[PDB]
């Protein structure tokens, strides 16, 4: 288990990490979050309480570095920071450890929420999609855009996910115009599945870390592509089994982990209702379809 | 976006465009098998492709054996129709190619938009008015055509014979829409207001018959109480 010390809270914020949150007080005396259990990306967030607009967070993995959060007054946001001292890191813990002023991870041990929500997901995918090559670690925020939403301004702060467009060449062949638009299984298996993504795994992991980004954020840019690939899937009449299978239980446990209050705003009505009631794949979809009908009975 | 009352003399400017009404492209009737179950049987249509400032129609007519053995027909004539039109317009010199064209019925957006991806500059419209382009078949020579056809073919006319010569393109098309909105609403009526007179006749390269601009106020105030008598009797007023 690895540990995120903090330099210290000066201003009052909202403090998460992963699905866990908490509450900081103004110079409350917080020095950071221990016991983060290695082998998993994480995600630390924040909200600050005097101006609830702007959640941003930083993606990391103990694995690549000693990372520490520092309180910048000037740019008003908690900054993560790597440690070179590597004992000097380990003397920096130890002392707040023996101080007890961290938080511990609170993961309860039946529990693999967080694993089943970053299964696919890896630093090494997350930094190709957020572009800051000088950190191992990733910054994301509530108003960064996409690119297919910059086509639709800042590059450098752009959220690189792979765009996906429906009424598009890439979509469609020439001559199979009805057949790739009503079936898309070209686009999925051969355009994305073959030549973009070379395997499911780094579909779902994009997936996986769109959804992440848009119920941790209020990324909107996230949510759209979140959408987009469950669509891609649903509609395609030939999906290999273990992706049809995988995908159930990735959306199983979102829909899952996914605050009831967040719901209403964030699950868009056309995409889903189609998925779930009209699609190739809405027999395919038991475990989710089960989660959402149980929890949302209002909706149909 | 969608062409309406408000945007209408937009139809009668100077940038090529044209107007696209599948209706009559897959056409059956309806009939019982010796089983006592329901069948159908296709019979020619036609696309209806018109540019509403000279007159010219692009008549594709579709013959039935296009759709020999497939399936989910209604669905597959908008297909087809995106095709035709996608293909009509890659033949066309590039001065001639619309720059709109403007669906009838708005399930033809997506398969003309995805026919004509090619052209990313052609904008693919709906529009709000009700036009009454399904009664095309209702015009003797154009009915004639498809259902002679023996393959498919493309038949070129203008729709408004040689009215451009006397008239605006606004008020041709007023008369054409008139023309064929008494047809659609009583189609007998209609014709016998045409036709009744052994004085009056169609010339041999025409589709309409041949009045002078006193006769066509006539027809066209003939037309009009057709269509107000029609509404009364099927509305009882
Ligand atoms: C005094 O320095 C520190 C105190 C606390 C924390 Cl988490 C980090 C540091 C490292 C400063 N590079
Ligand atoms: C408590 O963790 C959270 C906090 C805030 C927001 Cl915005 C979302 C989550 C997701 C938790 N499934
Ligand atoms: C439709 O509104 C949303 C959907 C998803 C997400 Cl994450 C955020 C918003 C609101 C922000 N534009
Ligand atoms: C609770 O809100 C929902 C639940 C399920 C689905 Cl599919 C969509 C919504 C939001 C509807 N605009």
């Amino acid at each position: 288990m690895n540990t995120v010390p903090f330099t210290s809270a000066p201003i009052e914020v909202t403090i998460g990490i992963d699905q866990y949150s908490f509450n900081v007080k103004e110079n409350q005396p917080f020095h950071g979050i221990k016991d983060i259990p290695i082998g998993h990306v994480h995600v630390i967030h924040f909200q600050h309480a005097d101006n609830s607009s702007m959640r941003y967070g930083y993606w990391f993995d103990c694995r690549m570095g000693n990372f520490y959060i520092q309180y910048d007054p000037k740019d008003g946001l908690y900054k993560m920071m790597e440690e070179r001292d590597g004992a000097k890191f380990e003397n920096i813990v130890h002392n707040f450890k023996e101080r007890q002023m961290m938080v511990s991870y609170p993961k309860i041990d039946e529990d693999d929420t967080w694993y089943n929500l970053t299964e696919f997901v890896q630093m090494d995918k997350i930094r190709k999609i957020v572009r800051k090559d000088e950190n191992q670690f990733s910054y994301v925020d509530s108003s960064m855009t996409t690119v297919q939403e910059n086509e639709l301004s800042d590059p450098a702060h752009s959220l690189n996910y792979t765009v996906i467009n429906f009424k598009s060449r890439e979509a469609i062949r020439p001559g199979h115009e009805m057949e790739d638009f009503l079936d898309k299984s070209y686009y999925l298996n051969t355009v994305m599945l073959q030549g973009i993504f070379k395997n499911s795994s780094n579909y779902f992991g994009e997936l996986q870390f769109a959804f992440l980004n848009a119920m941790f954020f209020g990324n909107y840019g996230s949510s759209l592509q979140w959408h987009a690939m469950i669509e891609l899937i649903c509609s395609s009449a030939t999906v290999p089994k273990h992706m049809l299978d995988k995908l159930d239980e990735i959306l199983y446990y979102q829909i899952k982990t996914l605050p009831e209050q967040y719901s209403d705003i964030l699950l868009n009505e056309r995409v889903w209702n189609i998925c779930l009631y009209s699609s190739f794949q809405k027999n395919s979809l038991h475990n989710t379809e089960k989660i959402m009908e149980n929890k949302y009975p209002e909706l149909l | 976006g969608a062409m309406n009352s408000s945007n209408y003399a937009e139809l009668f400017n100077n940038d090529i465009k044209l107007f696209v009404d599948d209706t009559n492209v897959y056409r059956v009737t309806v009939h019982k098998t010796f089983e006592g179950n329901v069948a159908t049987k296709a019979i020619n249509g036609c696309i209806f492709t018109l540019n509403p400032k000279t007159g010219h129609l692009f008549l594709k007519i579709i013959h039935t054996s296009v759709w020999a053995g497939q399936k989910r027909l209604s669905q597959l004539a908008k297909w087809k129709t995106a095709e035709e039109v996608s293909a009509l317009v890659r033949s066309l010199p590039k001065e001639e190619q619309p720059k709109q064209i403007i669906v009838t019925r708005k399930a033809m957006l997506d398969p003309l938009e995805v026919h004509m991806l090619d052209f990313p500059n052609i904008a693919i419209r709906p529009t709000e008015l009700r036009l009454p382009f399904s009664a095309a078949m209702s015009i003797d020579k154009l009915s004639d055509v498809v259902m002679k056809a023996t393959e498919p073919q493309m038949v070129l006319f203008n729709i408004y014979d040689d009215w451009l010569d006397r008239i605006s393109s606004y008020t041709a098309f007023s008369r054409l829409t008139l023309l064929l909105r008494a047809l659609k609403t009583n189609e007998e009526s209609a014709k016998m207001i045409l036709l009744s007179d052994p004085t009056i006749t169609i010339k041999s390269y025409h589709l309409w018959p041949s009045f002078t601009d006193e006769q066509w106020i006539t027809i066209e105030s003939q037309m009009r109480d057709l269509i107000l008598t029609e509404y009364g009797r099927k509305y009882n007023v």
